[PDB]
């Protein structure tokens, strides 16, 4: 059915452009009514609409914004782009596009889950994935992933096939400036005998894809 | 423009029950008001759009009301999957604007965490600095604290805390403490302790690991 995802560089220097894409599934631009929007949130501030662009082409832009803004689709319509000009760190922020549900009323019926973009002057740094190891029914295990810039990273176990007993946490600002997370999951101690455990780690702005096993 | 504000910020609730949130605009928005559910890992979703029509796939148990001014959001079977940010956004007037949010939590009973006790790997210590992790497992409610002794020295300022947001379907929550020293302290010392106070706890727990075991 209906879905939407949101790409873009995840780190830039200030005062470059931001350019962002938004792909989507279970509709078309060329579909009367159809619409996307762009909505963004700064951290730990609220939700903020940008720019949405409908069907025929006709757009709109946060006017507080409006002269940096620039949104468009492509001519099938499966695409939205959007740029945003020489941004400074207020421009950090989660961004999101979404779906219109109606041909003129400005309400998100779909989503994305947004996409992740820093604003920073500092250089990007890949994680160490370090094992958190079963010490001894039921063990905890998992993942320390260490020492990255920017935000996200993203743990996956057995390639998705182990979501039950997971805790990924929120990922802590150490006093370096860079981050630390750990993904943890409790299993049963018999299915340490049988069952290997790993943890897959990305973190697409140093383009690091470590598959971690972690034994006991 | 229109100021959108969301009353209260924060509300805790049972399971079973019925709340009502509460969302109000600075001029008047006819009757084009949106709300959307929030939820870690999962796309946000509508709930209601023009005031009180309930979107296609929404469980009736979700109705909204309210015109002009004010309107609000009221859920009626409150399950453990509803906890979440509630937003509201005004659809009327260009520029579209959003709600502070409302967070629910979901209330259930006292529950002590399992705890969790991990070493640095050999890994790590070849880089001269040491992680160790205390993980406190499913707990309720949110308020607990972790003490890390090294010797049966009491820490201080450096260790850091991350919590879970409340888990969907048993409503409890998860904690990670890290400890961080360079390895030239970590060799020093030999008893590596997490202790543990909570409301499920009858005294502190303390959960230990000896280097080099």
């Amino acid at each position: 059915q209906v879905t939407l995802k949101e790409s873009g560089p995840g780190i830039l220097q200030p005062s470059q452009t931001l350019s962002l894409t938004c792909s989507f599934s279970g509709f078309s631009l060329s579909t009367y009514g159809m619409g996307v929007g762009w909505i963004r949130q700064p951290s730990g501030k609220g939700l903020e609409w940008l720019a949405h662009i409908w069907w025929d082409d006709v757009k709109r832009y946060n006017p507080a914004l409006k002269s940096r803004l620039t949104i468009s689709k492509d001519t099938s319509g499966s695409q939205v782009f959007l740029k945003i000009a020489s941004v400074d760190t207020s421009d950090t922020a989660t961004y999101y596009c979404a779906r219109m549900g109606s041909d003129y009323d400005v309400w998100f019926d779909y989503w994305g889950q947004g996409t992740l973009v820093t604003v920073s002057a500092a250089s990007t740094k890949g994680p160490s994935v370090f094992p958190l190891a079963p010490s001894s029914g039921t063990a905890a295990l998992g993942c320390l992933v260490k020492d990255y810039f920017p935000e996200p990273v993203t743990v996956s176990w057995n390639s998705g096939a182990l979501t039950s007993g997971v805790h990924t946490f929120p990922a802590v600002l150490q006093s370096s400036g860079l981050y630390s997370l750990s993904s943890v999951v409790t299993v049963p101690s018999s299915s340490l005998g049988t069952q290997t455990y790993i943890c897959n780690v990305n973190h697409k702005p140093s383009n690091t894809k470590v598959d971690k096993k972690v034994e006991p | 423009d229109v100021q959108i504000t969301q009353s209260p910020s924060y509300l805790a609730a049972s399971p079973g029950e019925t709340i009502t949130l509460n969302c109000r605009a600075s001029k008047s928005i006819s009757k084009y008001l949106a709300w959307y559910q929030e939820k870690p890992g999962k796309t946000n979703k509508l709930l209601i759009y023009s005031g009180s029509t309930l979107q296609s796939g929404i469980p009736s148990r979700f109705s909204g009301s309210g015109s002009g001014t004010d309107f609000t959001l009221t859920i009626s079977s409150l399950e453990p999957e509803d906890f979440a940010m509630y937003f509201c956004q005004q659809h009327n007037e260009y520029p579209y604007t959003f709600g502070g949010g409302t967070k629910l939590e979901i209330k259930r009973t006292v529950a002590a965490p399992s705890v969790f006790i991990f070493p640095p790997s050999d890994e790590q210590l070849k880089s001269g600095t040491a992680s160790v992790v205390c993980l406190l497992n499913n707990f309720y409610p949110r308020e607990a604290k972790v003490q890390w002794k090294v010797d049966n020295a009491l820490q201080s300022g450096n260790s850091q805390e991350s919590v879970t947001e409340q888990d969907s379907k048993d409503s409890t929550y998860s904690l990670s403490s890290t400890l961080t020293l360079s390895k030239a302290d970590y060799e020093k010392h030999k008893v590596y302790a997490c202790e543990v106070t909570h409301q499920g706890l009858s005294s502190p727990v303390t959960k230990s690991f000896n280097r080099g075991e």
